């Protein structure tokens, strides 16, 4: 469907999503937990009743009718976790995850309330712009004719160099600034 | 006490 | 800093539903594997939690108690 | 310096709205209008010392 | 007349006054939500002598302090009508927004 | 920014329409056009009117508010289709039954409201009685005039 | 609210219609019928300034129990008695209105009896 | 102050206090705390105020206007006396607004200052408002944005054809 | 000292939330009672319903004919 | 409010819900032990052992992250990355 | 009014003698100077207008729009200096010239005694205007756009220019103060239609009225920030003054031949507010609010109510200040971002919190807040409209839905929500920017407290 | 009314703190013994809801009641009146059932805790109100109409009947 790393979902990967889907909604439908227990393990039940199916074709049948069961059969508010897409606390505190550039544009006169902060992120940016043409260059001696395949990123080959396309995934700021 | 710095932009101006 | 957790081996669940669930799966076939995990919402002092009557009158007996020595106090004092 | 909220916070606008009622609200016609009290049978007017009767005898009841 | 009409509008401008300390303000704060909360609570305290003194009597007024506009034949004015519902409704929306704000000095606390 | 990157005309021959692809960052089967009835949209493709809340939201997008990576080719009503906006996503029970649902509760309610408008609850009392002509005065009548004599008798 | 089955499942003939009522004069079955005696004077409960509702019959209680009331502030529970006065005569009230009600459904029986003797006889 | 024929008040019948209760109310202790608290230091504030005022005394004045001729007599298209009758009318229009004002503020007092009483006891007033309105309206409404002494004259004449129509169908 | 968070087991309780608790559960209680006691009017009902049917016709002026 | 993790916490619940778990013996658990090919679990008790994670921790792993965590230490390092731990 | 030409003539030599850093500075604050003496004009009397001489006089219509206008030209050299910076000195003086220019012949616009003098001038607000946008806008379409402001108000006003002249021919003076008094009931006829026509058309397009609006979402989108502050804030209220003069030489015929034109605005504020929810291009959402807006003025002046033109110059002054205000605000990230799509830039409030408070001032102005002097205009427009028919409060209440809808929408892409990443240049408000949006907001803010000085010559 | 919802919210928000944001219902449960003076708070809340007598909620909407059934109403609003009336019984025992009794549904690592002054106080000064307001304030008001106080048993019990159903 759309994943960054493969083009698909393999029919593997469809079932265990499914059985995922089928778990949490039943949840939602089974709030205590001992009645979801017992219904838990007789949904695994069904799942382990039906595993060793080789026939694929049959298998995607079982699949498709178990979609069709599982939709006919979903908690209309089924339980979102908090921070989860759709939970009552997701992407609550977007408006308190200030990029670091910001940092940059400070006056002086509060860059020197904190010394050894600033004088700690100079040797950062210091070691990414000299990491930046290494790993520019490692990405374009790695990658085929034709563009990246997939979305997938190499790793530091060296020791010395830096992941390629690094700085936005470790600066990246707290969840709970 | 692992006190965090919070990330702003320049309140200064 | 550092939080010492409880033993995992005290959380069995004899004497819970977890029991009941057990042997309404063992009846058919089946087993719980995940019984011991939920264990603790059933037992230690989440155990014996008050029903919604009982939830309700939280407090009647010393309102009660109060309510009698107060009813007393106005029958002795027009008196 | 204890109860200085009691006095800048308080007292200090009491006193600027007293005098801002008092000398130049109440100086202006019908601005603090007030509904005139009730009078009952029974009452005596403060202006003038007129008692007002009180009500006839009642049809007892219980 | 005196008493009714002045701490009615003690009340509002009370509550008025910490919007221009936050917006006079240099500094960092000794605890401007306590502040505001000490202010609301002080704004009930003085909200209920006028409360009080329309049980006693049912004293209504209508404070028309300041003309703002006429416009031919309407003149609009700035007219607070103290009846049986603004002196019902005033201490029990500041004494509910009071613990409101005494539950948000702890709720709200890490923001 | 250049003139052969920007939105054209309606393509009409199949290397035309193949550029046109090239141009929107997009493959030649999956590229399609609005239907050239002289609307205006040109080459611009034809996605296929989804919200951006149907999107997966546990992938690391370019754009995470709104879904969308660079260079993605935009739908002609992104605007549109935004999370604060027209949401398309499946719902639970069906859409012509969800509207048969509330207009038939609806209209129920409303022919219930009307039934016991027609047909109203009482208690089994007289009117209330009033004195001194049904308080003429009272009620703004003119002293000058005199009303018929309203009078009300004991039981 | 047996009367609402009387009037909608059973006939609207019989059972007295709540808006217009009374249909029949007050004379018609009263030898001598007394009027109903108005304590408070207009202008006493003019300067009470009461509501248009609460100037009934029975007013008098309610500016007692209203003057008891402005009498004992703070003291708001000292004026039980005279606000059950005028509850009780509120009852009262409510009772007359009840014997009205009853008096035109008897009424309207008497006039279904008078028509159906009417119809038996000739 | 004010005058207050034009600004009418009854006077005030306030009743006595006559408490039956022995729990003090908090009213009194409390009147008694703004007078002395409040009710003296801006009374001595004002007096001090008020003698600064009488170190210097100095009037100003009620303008008045003086009638000049109006736009019946003025000839046509001759802007000199009848931009002067222009001025006049609309200064009498002005004029006219404010007394619906002060009738408008006679009807909102009267209504408070009797309280639930106000239907009865407001009739007079209420009959103050309707004609000074039917008046006000006779006399102005429907002129439009670009009203003028023109426009108001033109209108009064239809009104007066109509009243002598009606009178003359009728006898 | 403060509360201290638990892991799988009853979270530690103050006395004074307890005792507060309970305070105010008795003083609801106590005050139902109170008012149930002195009232017991504006629950069951203040004065009784007549029944209209046992009103005579003498009262009700019906005269028989 | 919100008492923050460490890894040897992280660690020590991970390893504890995964010692309450039938199917696994908590004399073999270590750190580093692979579900499929050192404790021999199905794929469908992997995302039973991720979903114990979620309800463990009080946060959803997406699928496209449940279908790699293959060891203890891997969700222990999940988990360090999405609570941005020894800040 | 000579006491102002001249203060505002002698700002060419105050531009073109200074020192060549100074020339923002010396122009400031003469401007400056020349808006505190404008505040004389509001010798206003109950009954006559301020009448200076036989060219000039400013009755309670003009004076705000000479205040506003007077104080427009210091917030456009403010708004303009920066964008300007690596300009040559001589094209630097010469936009400096242009911007003295427009607001001299405004000035003398607004305070014409006679109406072919008006006219003069009013077309001469072109000339200044056509030259600051065809020649300092940014982008290609500055041209066309600029051919498009020049030939809608030349082909509706070239018939204004021969029925003002018939005016004059027939009626013997196009003195106002004349024809206040000489004015002729203007009779049911086909000469007497296309007369209203000629007289009004003109208007009809600088307002701008639905249909004939085409030249302002490039006008004013194409523009600079001051072409684009002058164009929103008076240009536009030059229709709303010249038909509120007009439209005394127009009646009873009005009173059937703005039927259709109503229903053009009735509708035109339904159709241009809602153009307003789908705009990608920020500057244009401001555009067609501003036809939404002077959609009302319109109304209100077709009307010919009291109540209406109290409205309608409440709400030209309001939306004056507003509409400024907000063209400021999108060159406050225009000249962050360099592009004028609204749904680039994002969660502006998480980096500039004051800023944002500004959008959100201006924001809750747009949408008619009480008690601002937007929302006085509005509901005194709106009253009047009731008064007019009582089904036009649905065509009404409907656009003060809509009106709330893109306000806040615009409030909400570019201030709140997730910040864009990749955007880094996003700097600090220089003190420059907020002086801006403060000097908009503050007088806006203060009419509040006194509105009966906008209230036009009928209060 | 603002007494005892605005406590309801406070109590149900002091829930959502100790429980790490958790809003769900399916995820509490246990928290009488957990939080006391939340749960003292929050039954007595909902009893002044459902107007348990003599409490705020009976003062006024129980008098609503007795005016509701005895006038010339739209009968069919009388009857969705007193179905709402249910409902709400029906919801405030599902917020108690569902946060405060059962077991614990909340994940494992328990922060359960409610020890501040500002929270304690300011549900107190709210739980005094919702028992003594409706009291105080309904004897302290002047009466502005005549209440309809004779009525028979049936249409007397009717909204507690309703209610305990
Ligand atoms: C003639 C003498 C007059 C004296 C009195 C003046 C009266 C007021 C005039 C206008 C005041 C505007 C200035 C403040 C806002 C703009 C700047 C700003 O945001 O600063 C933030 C800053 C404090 O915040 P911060 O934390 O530092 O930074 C902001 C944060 O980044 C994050 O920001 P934020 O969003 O958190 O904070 C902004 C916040 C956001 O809040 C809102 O947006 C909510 C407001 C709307 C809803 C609530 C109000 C609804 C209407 C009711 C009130 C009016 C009627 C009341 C009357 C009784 C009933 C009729 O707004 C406020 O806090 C402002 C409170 C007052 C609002 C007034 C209404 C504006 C709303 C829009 C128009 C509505 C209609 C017109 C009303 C006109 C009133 C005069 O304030 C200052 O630094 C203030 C500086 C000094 C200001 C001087 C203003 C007057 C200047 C005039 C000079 C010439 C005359 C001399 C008098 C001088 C007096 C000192
Ligand atoms: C912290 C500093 C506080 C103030 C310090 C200085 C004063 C110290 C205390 C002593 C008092 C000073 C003398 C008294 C004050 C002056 C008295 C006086 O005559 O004042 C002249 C007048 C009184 O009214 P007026 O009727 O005389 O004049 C109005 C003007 N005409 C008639 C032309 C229309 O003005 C004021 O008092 C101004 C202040 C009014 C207070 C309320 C302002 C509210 C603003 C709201 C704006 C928007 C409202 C829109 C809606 C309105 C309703 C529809
Ligand atoms: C922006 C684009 C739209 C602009 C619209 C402009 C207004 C639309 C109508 C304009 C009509 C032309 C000017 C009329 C001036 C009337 C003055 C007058 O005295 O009239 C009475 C006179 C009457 O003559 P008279 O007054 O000498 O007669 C004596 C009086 N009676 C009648 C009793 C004998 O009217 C005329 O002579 C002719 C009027 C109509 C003219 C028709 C030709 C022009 C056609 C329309 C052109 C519109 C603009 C074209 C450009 C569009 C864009 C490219
Ligand atoms: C006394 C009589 C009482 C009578 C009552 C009934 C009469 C009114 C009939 C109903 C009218 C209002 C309801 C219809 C419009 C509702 C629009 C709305 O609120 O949309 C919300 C929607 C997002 O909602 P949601 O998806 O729930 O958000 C969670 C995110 N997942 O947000 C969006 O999609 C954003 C949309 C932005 C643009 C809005 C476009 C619609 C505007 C509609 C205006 C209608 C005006 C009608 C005026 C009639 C006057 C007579
Ligand atoms: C597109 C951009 C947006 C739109 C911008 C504005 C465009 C439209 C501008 C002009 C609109 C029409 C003029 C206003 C109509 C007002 C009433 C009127 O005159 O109706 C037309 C007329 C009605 O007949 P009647 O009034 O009896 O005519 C005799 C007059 N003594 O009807 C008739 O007699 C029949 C028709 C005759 C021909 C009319 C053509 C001349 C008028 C339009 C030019
Ligand atoms: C208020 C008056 C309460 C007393 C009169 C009503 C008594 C009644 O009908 O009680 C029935 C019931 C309790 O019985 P039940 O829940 O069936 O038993 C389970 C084992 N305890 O249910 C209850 O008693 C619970 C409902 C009480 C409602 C109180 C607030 C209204
Ligand atoms: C006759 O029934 C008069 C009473 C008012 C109309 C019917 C109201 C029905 C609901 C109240 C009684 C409910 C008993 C469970």
């Amino acid at each position: 469907a759309f994943l960054p790393s493969a083009a698909y979902l393999t029919h593997q990967q469809k079932v265990l999503q499914l059985y995922k889907r089928a778990l949490r909604h039943l949840e939602s439908r089974c709030v205590h937990r001992d009645k979801y227990r017992y219904f838990a393990c007789l949904l695994r039940a069904r799942f382990d009743e039906h595993k060793n199916e080789k026939d694929m074709v049959k298998a995607t049948q079982l699949l498709r009718e178990a979609e069709k069961e599982f939709w006919h059969g979903q908690h209309p508010q089924p339980y979102i976790f908090p921070e989860s897409p759709g939970g009552t606390s997701y992407e609550r505190y977007e408006c308190y995850k200030v990029p670091e550039w910001c940092l940059d544009d400070w006056h002086p006169s509060e860059k020197a309330m904190y010394p050894d902060y600033f004088a700690k992120r100079e040797q950062w940016k210091k070691l990414r712009r000299e990491s930046w043409e290494r790993e520019v260059k490692q990405l374009q001696e790695e990658t085929p004719v034709g563009g990246p395949r997939t979305e997938a990123l190499p790793p530091a080959r060296k020791q010395g160099d830096l992941p390629p396309l690094w700085w936005h995934i470790v600066t990246r700021p707290r969840e709970r600034p | 006490g692992k006190r965090l710095f919070i990330i702003k932009p320049s309140g200064f101006y | 800093s550092k939080m010492e957790l409880p033993d995992y081996k005290q959380w069995k669940i004899e004497g819970t539903p977890l029991e009941t669930v057990q042997e309404k799966l063992a009846a058919r076939g089946l087993r719980d594997p995940w019984g011991r995990n939920e264990a603790w919402r059933y037992m230690g002092g989440f155990a014996n939690n008050v029903s919604f009557v009982g939830a309700l009158l939280k407090g009647f007996k010393w309102g009660f108690a109060a309510f009698v020595v107060a009813v007393g106090a106005e029958y002795y004092l027009e008196s | 310096r204890h109860s200085i909220f009691a006095f800048t916070h308080v007292l200090i606008p009491v006193w600027i709205i007293h005098y801002y009622l008092k000398y130049h609200v109440t100086t202006k016609p019908y601005t603090i209008v007030e509904k005139k009290p009730r009078i009952f049978p029974g009452d005596t007017i403060l202006e003038t010392g007129e008692v007002i009767p009180p009500m006839k005898e009642f049809p007892d009841q219980h | 007349m005196n008493l009714f009409s002045s701490l009615t509008l003690v009340t509002l401008i009370l509550l008025t006054m910490p919007i221009a300390a936050i917006n006079f303000n240099t500094h960092k704060f000794t605890n401007y939500p306590l502040y505001v909360k000490t202010t609301i609570s002080c704004a009930f305290i003085t909200s209920m002598i006028p409360t009080m003194m329309f049980i006693h009597t049912g004293q209504e007024m209508i404070i028309s302090n300041w003309h703002w506009l006429t416009i031919q034949t309407l003149k609009l004015s700035l007219s607070f009508k103290m009846d049986f519902f603004s002196m019902m409704f005033v201490p029990v929306a500041l004494f509910v927004t009071w613990s409101i704000m005494e539950f948000s000095m702890w709720y709200m606390h890490s923001d | 920014i250049t003139k052969d990157m920007l939105p054209g005309p309606y393509p009409k021959t199949p290397e035309e329409r193949a550029a046109a692809a090239k141009k929107y960052n997009m493959r030649v089967e999956d590229y399609e056009p609005y239907p050239d009835d002289g609307m205006g949209y040109g080459d611009y493709p034809k996605l296929p009117d989804r919200s951006q809340q149907e999107r997966d939201p546990w992938y690391d997008w370019d754009h995470p508010d709104l879904r969308l990576n660079w260079g993605e080719p935009m739908h002609w009503d992104l605007d549109m289709y935004i999370r604060n906006r027209v949401d398309t996503s499946p719902t639970p029970v069906n859409w012509n039954l969800m509207c048969k649902h509330l207009f038939g509760f609806v209209a129920f309610m409303l022919f219930m409201f009307w039934v016991g408008e027609t047909y109203p609850t009482y208690q089994p009392v007289g009117p209330k009685q009033y004195p001194y002509n049904n308080l003429y005065l009272e009620r703004g009548g003119d002293p000058n005039k005199e009303p018929e004599p309203v009078v009300h008798y004991e039981i | 609210g047996a009367h609402l089955a009387r009037r909608y499942l059973g006939d609207a003939s019989v059972e007295p219609e709540p808006l217009r009522m009374p249909t029949f004069p007050p004379d018609y079955g009263f030898p001598e019928r007394k009027e109903r005696e108005m304590v408070a004077t207009q202008q006493e409960m003019n300067d009470a300034q009461l509501v248009l509702q609460q100037r009934d019959y029975c007013a008098h209680y309610l500016i007692r129990f209203l003057k008891c009331k402005r009498d004992s502030f703070p003291n708001f529970l000292a004026c039980k008695h005279e606000q059950h006065d005028w509850d009780y005569c509120e009852h009262l009230d409510y009772v007359k209105r009840m014997k009205e009600f009853e008096r035109e459904r008897r009424l309207l029986q008497r006039k279904k009896r008078r028509e159906q003797r009417e119809a038996d006889m000739a | 102050s004010w005058d207050k024929d034009v600004y009418p008040e009854p006077p005030r019948r306030t009743p006595a206090p006559s408490p039956q209760t022995s729990l003090p109310n908090p009213i009194t202790y409390l009147t008694k705390a703004f007078d002395l608290l409040v009710d003296r230091p801006v009374t001595l504030v004002r007096e001090f105020i008020e003698r600064q005022h009488a170190k210097n005394k100095y009037y100003y004045y009620h303008r008045e206007f003086r009638r000049v001729p109006d736009i019946t007599e003025c000839h046509e298209k001759d802007v000199l006396c009848m931009f002067e009758a222009e001025m006049q009318w609309k200064r009498d229009y002005k004029v006219d607004q404010e007394i619906v004002n002060i009738i408008q503020e006679r009807l909102k007092a009267c209504q408070q200052r009797e309280g639930e009483s106000h239907r009865q006891n407001c009739a007079k007033e209420l009959q103050q408002f309707t004609q000074v309105v039917k008046a006000y309206q006779d006399r102005y409404h429907d002129l439009g944005a670009h009203y003028s002494a023109r426009k108001c004259l033109a209108k009064q004449k239809q009104r007066m054809l109509a009243e002598r129509k009606a009178t003359k169908e009728a006898a | 000292a403060h509360i201290e968070p638990r892991y799988r087991q009853f979270p530690q309780l103050t006395r004074s939330q307890v005792i507060q608790a309970e305070f105010f559960s008795a003083t609801m209680w106590f005050w139902i009672l109170w008012r149930f006691w002195h009232d017991s009017d504006a629950v069951l009902g203040h004065f009784p319903y007549p029944d209209p049917s046992q009103w005579t016709d003498e009262e009700l002026g019906i005269p028989p004919d | 409010d919100a008492p923050p993790l460490t890894l040897e916490g992280i660690k020590d619940r991970v390893l504890y819900v995964l010692k309450l778990y039938d199917k696994i013996d908590p004399e073999k658990l270590s750190v580093n032990s692979h579900f499929m090919k050192d404790l021999g679990l199905d794929s469908l008790d992997q995302v039973e052992i991720i979903m114990a994670m979620e309800d463990e921790f009080g946060f959803e792993i997406p699928d496209i992250d449940a279908e790699k965590l293959m060891c203890p230490q891997e969700i222990v390092d999940y988990i360090a990355d999405k609570k941005d731990v020894y800040e | 009014m000579l006491k102002y030409i001249i203060p505002t003539m002698m700002l060419m030599p105050l531009t073109w003698l200074s020192k060549n850093s100074m020339i923002w500075i010396n122009t400031t604050l003469h401007s400056l100077l020349i808006s505190l003496t404008s505040l004389l004009l509001l010798n206003q009397f109950g009954d006559n207008s301020l009448n200076f001489s036989l060219t000039f006089f400013s009755d309670s219509l003009s004076t705000p729009l000479l205040i506003l206008t007077m104080w427009l030209l210091p917030l456009m050299l403010m708004a303009s200096q920066h964008h300007l910076s690596k300009e040559n000195l001589a094209r630097k003086k010469l936009f400096i010239s242009m911007l003295i220019l427009l607001q001299l012949f405004l000035i003398m616009t607004f305070t014409a005694t006679e109406l072919i003098f008006f006219y003069i001038m009013f077309e001469a607000t072109l000339v200044p205007t056509l030259i600051i946008i065809t020649r300092w806008g940014n982008q290609t379409e500055r041209l066309n756009a600029g051919l498009y402001f020049l030939f809608y108000t030349l082909a509706g006003s070239l018939p204004l220019l021969v029925a003002l002249i018939y005016i004059q021919n027939t009626m013997g003076s196009l003195n106002f103060l004349i024809l206040q008094y000489w004015v002729q009931p203007m009779p049911n006829s086909w000469s007497n239609t296309f007369m209203w026509l000629a007289c009004m058309m003109a208007f009809m397009v600088k307002m701008p009225l639905y249909g004939l609006h085409l030249w302002l979402p490039k006008a004013h989108v194409e523009a600079p920030i001051a072409g684009s502050m002058v164009l929103a804030a008076i240009l536009l209220k030059l229709g709303g003054y010249g038909m509120m003069r007009i439209t005394l030489l127009l009646n009873p015929i009005t009173d059937f031949m703005a039927y259709p034109f109503i229903m053009l605005s009735l509708w035109g504020m339904i159709m241009t507010s809602s153009i307003c929810l789908r705009q990608t291009d920020l500057k244009s959402l401001i555009a067609y609010s501003s036809v939404s807006h002077m959609a009302l003025v319109i109304v209100a002046i077709l009307i010919q109510t009291p109540w209406s033109y109290m409205g309608a110059t409440a709400l030209m002054i309001a939306h004056g200040l507003t509409s400024s205000m907000l063209f400021c605000l999108a060159n406050s990230n225009y000249e962050r971002v360099h592009s004028r799509t609204m749904i680039l830039a994002r969660g502006l409030q998480t980096l500039l919190p004051l800023m944002a408070a500004w959008w959100l001032l201006a924001s809750l102005t747009n949408l008619a807040l009480p008690p601002s002097i937007n929302l006085i205009g509005e509901l005194f427009v709106v009253m009047s409209t009731f008064s007019w028919s009582n089904i036009t409060i649905i065509l009404m209440g409907l656009n003060m839905v809509i009106t709330a809808l893109y306000s806040l929408y615009m409030l909400i892409t570019t201030q709140r929500g997730k910040h864009t990443h990749h955007i880094n240049n996003i700097l600090p408000s220089f003190t420059r920017e907020n002086a801006l949006m403060s000097l908009h907001m503050l007088p806006l803010l203060l009419l509040s407290l006194n509105p009966k000085i906008i209230l036009g010559p009928l209060y | 009314h603002a007494f005892f919802k605005a406590m309801l919210f406070m109590c149900s928000g002091s829930i959502i703190h100790s429980l790490n944001d958790e809003q769900d219902i399916r995820k509490m449960g246990g928290l009488f013994k957990a939080m006391p003076f939340t749960t003292t708070a929050l039954i007595i809340g909902s009893l002044a809801l459902t107007g348990m007598p003599f409490l705020t909620g009976f003062y006024s909407k129980d008098l609503i009641i007795e005016s509701a059934n005895t006038s010339y109403t739209n009968a069919w609003a009388l009857l969705m009146t007193l179905v709402a009336t249910s409902f709400t019984a029906i919801y405030s025992t599902r917020i108690i059932f569902f946060a405060l009794l059962g077991q614990p549904r909340f994940p494992t690592l328990i922060n359960i805790n409610e020890n501040n002054p500002f929270l304690i106080n300011s549900i107190k000064r709210l739980l005094i109100g919702s028992l003594f307001a409706g009291f105080i304030i309904s004897n302290n008001i002047p009466p502005m109409t005549i209440p309809q106080m004779t009525m028979p048993h049936y249409l007397k019990m009717t909204a507690l009947t309703v209610t305990i159903l």
